[PDB]
């Protein structure tokens, strides 16, 4: 890297987010409250009433066919059965906001592109960037400006789903016959009248294909929104990936697909009894509205891993039944760290220090406060199924086809693994493939099914050691990890503003055995909140001690 | 006097410079196309059209008639020359005045009928009135009256794809007439009409001019109609005028086997 | 919930991966070795030579305009300077395979979807499924079937990039004027000739728009592929995200965007001296072959 | 004998049952359209066309001429009736035999010229030969010869948008002729032609029939050309035939002011 683009970009981003916080703070608050109100309204209305209304509207819009309405009823009742109603409402919120803004900013922009051969070339590369550039890279600055919640999900979905609307709008406005345009000019048609009477109706096919594309993309871009606090089915997908459970993942995905098809049909019915029909539709909407019309705190950020889920749920209950109103939000790792650093979040209890989150602690650390370990007994290292003869790293010869399995690049586990592959000699010629945690877990599960040898870069506590039978490998050289500790983290300035929760978080502590017990309780089927209630009933004195 | 045209010229393609030089010498159109690929649409067309006059234009297919009509309405700009409409060079008109001109002064009828598929006959026929912000009521009825004059009032609810060539031609004609402008540019509006309906439309035009002293430019290939209605006739070849007489052409002519 | 869809899905995937193991392993090995060989050939070609050849090709394709070739040269030089050459080669092989497969399976599928109004109503929900289902849930079954590596990334990218080509091909072949179709039929033109001579040459607009969409979506589906072992620039983005260094993630993303722009421009130059340009391009290909041998 | 047509009928729109009943009583077309919206394109058309004969068809715009030509080529299927081409009901032809028929037996010329914008004149003119797998050389030259007969050989490298109505019409005509079929269906191929070139094309057709005894169906609205070349004439109104004579129509006629 002879040219320092990395440093230039990092410095520019720090400066800009240091200068442009106020207005963005007010708008993030405004949009968050607006979107929360929308979702609350949509969730208040019972699911049966909304299902009936949507199938009614499908009947009105379809006519004498019964495919789309029956599909609507079937799918939505299925979802209400699977318990994914509120998530569906939140997903509807963000998806409609993204699609509306995307269409509104695309169709005018596509027209501008079509009426100016300059703007087309001035915008095409921008669309390429917006549509192809990974959303992760400007995810972190997006969180810096707009903070956690629905707003950055909306922004990302918008700037990923606008390009297709724009491009196909440009084509449709450009692919119309020039003879008709001459005819419309000869009759004194301003560009507006020619655009509303000739251009748009003839381009509706391409424009509506672009709109369908936009909707599908914005629905795909939910997980990239749900890893930064946006509720919905994206949280379910992420929790299924972590659990390596294709059942829940497929359920959430198929719910998203059902919503996509519903919206797509209700939208394509806009390309090309009437008064009765319309009055019935208005009555249905009015009935929806009628049905809808029927202290210390702390905001925490945590990750979609079973360990931190258990920890945070236990903490939340201990707070609630001792006079609190908590707001726990499930994020990604780096997003959570940034949120705590910027002061948006009041802290996190998920700092697997000093070997797992070392990059995050090093980059941050000057803008947070380390409150110390909250659980000791956590370990990191190589992991192999319990059924294999191997029992120490020094004995690895040709297993796993001389191929280690990673977790994700840059994670301290992978750096320690690279160090291990250079410290030793038996596995100097081994490899290290960086993947995601979900891929590692799925490969492990399949290998256990097929009884085949596998070596992974894992940690405890985790569901692997409970769902499957594994074993750690010995590390005499200690290059990999030494019983790292989970540590609590807070934002710089909680001791002065909300000390009543700083006491709790600094005094918070509980053992890994309890965490494994709670995870075991969950995996059998109990919800995390019930598990927290149970373990707090069994371990009440410690809870009272933390306060 | 209503319209002037002075050294009007429009040359398509590219290499326009050498092609214009060639015509300045007086070389034919095909040789110019062979060397350069620039087809001289029309060259040094200069004449005058008075008010209340059916200036019929006639000539071989490939002689520059539709191009002249388009230039008059400034749907395309010439490479050299001036078009004056009421002592007003259309090329020096800001968009608003051009728009008023295109709405009230002159309306055009095309060879290909310039029809909107997504709109019924009653919605294409009143397009020239919608843009003028005319109410629904009066424009609706004017369109209906025009269609009845064109014998299409039973098809007012149909779409062009549900229609033939002649009915679509009459739709374009009616759309031009319904606007009731001061100038009617017409590019072979009778090519796809039977003699009876053709003569109905000719009588329509003659009535319009007799009552409303209204300028009409009427491209045609039919000798019979040009003589019946044409108060003045202009004949074209290879992009240039050859005579602009009314009825003397049949008596005196420079090698115009074009006429009987 | 009450209806155990999750258990059914788990049982189905277990059965399929326990039954189709031979084919999955065979294709895994074959695709991995083939694609790694492609990447080896591309990387053995020195970066300066590759940049020069691509810039010359852009010159030949653009005529006199230089903004595109100049941007291409600049972008690839930036990439090679930041050390993202091998990563870029891996990303190229992945993206090219994904887009090629998507096009091959979409253009015919879209065509036969235009000739039938039943196939359209059968495939629209399928496309909606393949495009709305998150790529995270394609991480689990592809890994379970194929295993970590490159092929799962191609499978997911195809799944996510087919729909645009399919839809736009259908639309373009459903939009050609009926009069031309009647004219072609009246001269006895089979669907083959009526397709290679009339419908496709006029639908090229929408078809290539859908191809552009396919390519951009395949490129966007690169982080999800580097999250299941696919090497390349997705690994850089993931490392930046975990380390929270915006600079390296941005560098990787700009490399992705540069690649997308270059591929898109080359493709667009297919929608609409030539002997000498062909000869020069052939000479360039021969030089690339030498470089692979060298 | 070459073609038979028996109780041929084609009714558009929907509610075809009641419309067909109405015509069975003998109600007019407009009333039927008013009730049902089904426009009777053609009703109980029954006649015969012999070989080497220019069967000219004539009638009011909106009488069912283009529909008949399309039905003969089976671009659209009738609701009732039989079309026999060489003792072969086209409706009972598998795709291969239909394709041979459409390639060799009969070729069509449309009102709208049915032209491919993305192809030059030389590539539209030889389309009917490309599909026949004719080599490049012979088809190229046949197309060039046809264009020279149509006076377009200088424009062989141009595109239709670079052309006018008459030249495009001649392109469609040449594309039909270059295929040299046994039957030429022609739907107003002379509507947008000057008298001189029109007469060139008429002489072309007469030569073709004189040498190659070739069936030609020629829709037209010009009485002059139909009489000059039409060996037999059929007149239509509201979708029904009224006379199928050759030259007696001018002497005896049931209220055919169509002629005078
Ligand atoms: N878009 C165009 N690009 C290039 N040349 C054109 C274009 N449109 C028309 N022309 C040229 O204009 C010349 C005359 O056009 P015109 O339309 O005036 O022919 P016409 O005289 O209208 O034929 P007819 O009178 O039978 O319509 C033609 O020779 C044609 O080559
Ligand atoms: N696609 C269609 N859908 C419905 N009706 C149609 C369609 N095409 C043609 N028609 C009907 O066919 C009837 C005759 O069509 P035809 O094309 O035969 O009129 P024409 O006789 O061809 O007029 P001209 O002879 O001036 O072209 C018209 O009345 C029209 O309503």
């Amino acid at each position: 890297g002879q040219v320092p683009i990395a440093n230039w970009v990092s410095s520019a981003t720090d400066w800009i987010t240091s200068t442009f916080s106020s207005g963005f703070d007010v708008i993030q608050k405004s949009g968050t409250v607006l979107m929360n109100g929308i979702t609350g309204a949509l969730t208040a209305v019972p699911f049966w009433l909304m299902i009936a209304v949507v199938t009614i509207l499908a009947i009105l819009v379809s006519g004498k066919k019964i495919a789309f309405p029956l599909f609507t009823f079937i799918g939505l009742s299925l979802i209400a059965n699977q318990g994914l109603w509120s998530d569906l409402m939140s997903t509807i919120t963000l998806v409609l906001l993204s699609s509306l803004l995307s269409i509104i900013i695309g169709v005018p922009l596509g027209i501008w592109m079509a009426k100016s051969d300059l703007v087309a070339k001035i915008v095409q590369p921008i669309l390429d960037f917006m549509q192809t550039m990974p959303g992760f890279v400007y995810l972190i600055p997006a969180v810096a400006f707009f903070g956690i919640g629905v707003v950055p999900g909306v922004f990302a979905s918008v700037i990923f789903a606008l390009p297709p609307t724009v491009r196909m709008t440009n084509l449709g406005i450009r692919q119309v016959s020039t003879e008709l345009v001459e005819a419309a000019d000869s009759f004194g048609s301003t560009a507006r009248q020619k655009l509303f009477k000739l251009e748009f109706p003839l381009a509706k096919g391409t424009i509506m294909a672009g709109v369908n594309q936009t909707i599908m993309l914005a629905l795909s871009m939910v997980v990239i929104a749900s890893m930064i606090g946006a509720p919905g089915l994206g949280r379910g997908v992420l929790a299924a990936v972590q659990s390596a459970d294709i059942g829940k993942g497929f359920v959430s995905g198929i719910s998203l697909v059902i919503l996509a098809i519903i919206i797509d049909r209700f939208t394509q019915k806009l390309n090309v009894v009437k008064k009765w029909k319309r009055g019935i539709a208005l009555v249905s909407l009015l009935a929806l509205i009628i049905g809808a019309f029927s202290d210390k705190k702390v905001d925490l950020v945590y990750m979609n891993w079973d360990s931190e889920v258990a920890s945070i749920n236990v903490l939340t209950q201990a707070m609630k039944e001792h006079g609190f109103d908590v707001k726990t939000t499930a994020l990604d790792n780096a997003v959570a760290w940034q949120t705590v650093a910027n002061g948006q979040a009041d802290g996190m209890v998920s700092a697997w220090l000093p070997n797992t989150h070392k990059t995050q602690w090093q980059k941050y650390g000057k803008s947070v406060d380390l409150l110390g370990p909250n659980l000791k007994g956590a370990k990191v290292g190589f992991v192999v199924p319990s059924y294999m003869n191997v029992n120490s790293i020094e004995d690895l010869t040709n297993q796993a086809n001389k191929t280690i399995t990673g977790i994700e690049p840059g994670a301290g586990v992978m750096a320690a693994s690279e160090k291990t592959l250079n410290s030793y000699d038996n596995l100097k010629d081994w490899k290290l493939v960086p993947s995601s945690s979900g891929a590692m877990t799925v490969a492990l599960g399949e290998a256990i099914k097929q009884h085949k040898d596998i070596v992974i870069t894992g940690w405890s506590p985790h569901w692997m050691f409970n769902k499957y039978d594994l074993k750690y490998l010995a590390d005499p050289k200690g290059t990999m990890g030494t019983s790292e500790n989970i540590n609590t983290i807070v934002r710089k300035g909680l001791k002065k503003e909300n000390p009543e929760a700083y006491k709790v978080l600094d005094k918070f502590n509980w053992t890994t055995k309890d965490m494994e017990a709670v995870m075991l309780d969950i995996q059998n089927g109990k919800t995390p909140e019930e598990a927290a209630k149970n373990w707090i009933k069994d371990h009440q004195k410690e809870v009272d001690k933390w306060f | 006097v209503k319209i002037k045209i002075e050294h009007l010229t429009k040359i398509f393609g590219k290499r326009i410079k050498t092609a214009l030089t060639m015509v300045e010498k007086g070389e034919p159109k095909n040789e110019i196309l062979k060397k350069t690929g620039a087809t001289v649409g029309v060259y040094d067309t200069n004449f005058e059209i008075n008010e209340g006059e059916i200036f019929v234009i006639m000539g071989l297919s490939g002689s520059g008639k539709s191009t002249l009509l388009r230039l008059l309405n400034r749907l395309i700009e010439p490479t050299s020359g001036k078009i004056f409409i009421d002592n007003q060079d259309v090329a020096t008109l800001n968009k608003e005045d051009l728009l008023q001109v295109r709405r009230k002064t002159m309306s055009m009828v095309f060879q290909n009928f310039g029809l909107f598929p997504h709109r019924t006959i009653l919605e294409n026929t009143e397009y020239g009135l919608e843009v003028q912000n005319v109410p629904k009521e009066e424009r609706r009825k004017r369109a209906e009256k025009a269609l009845d004059n064109a014998n299409l009032l039973d098809f007012k609810d149909q779409y062009p794809k549900q229609l033939s060539g002649g009915m679509q031609q009459r739709v374009g004609l009616a759309r031009a007439l319904a606007n009731d402008p001061e100038i009617l540019l017409m590019d072979q509006a009778f090519s796809a009409l039977d003699p009876l309906i053709r003569r109905e439309m000719q009588d329509e035009l003659l009535e319009l001019q007799a009552k409303f002293q209204k300028t009409i430019i009427f491209v045609s290939h039919d000798l019979n109609e040009a003589l019946r209605i044409g108060d003045r006739i202009a004949i074209m070849k290879d992009g240039k005028i050859m005579q602009i007489g009314t009825g003397e052409e049949i008596l005196t002519n420079p090698a115009n086997d074009y006429v009987k």
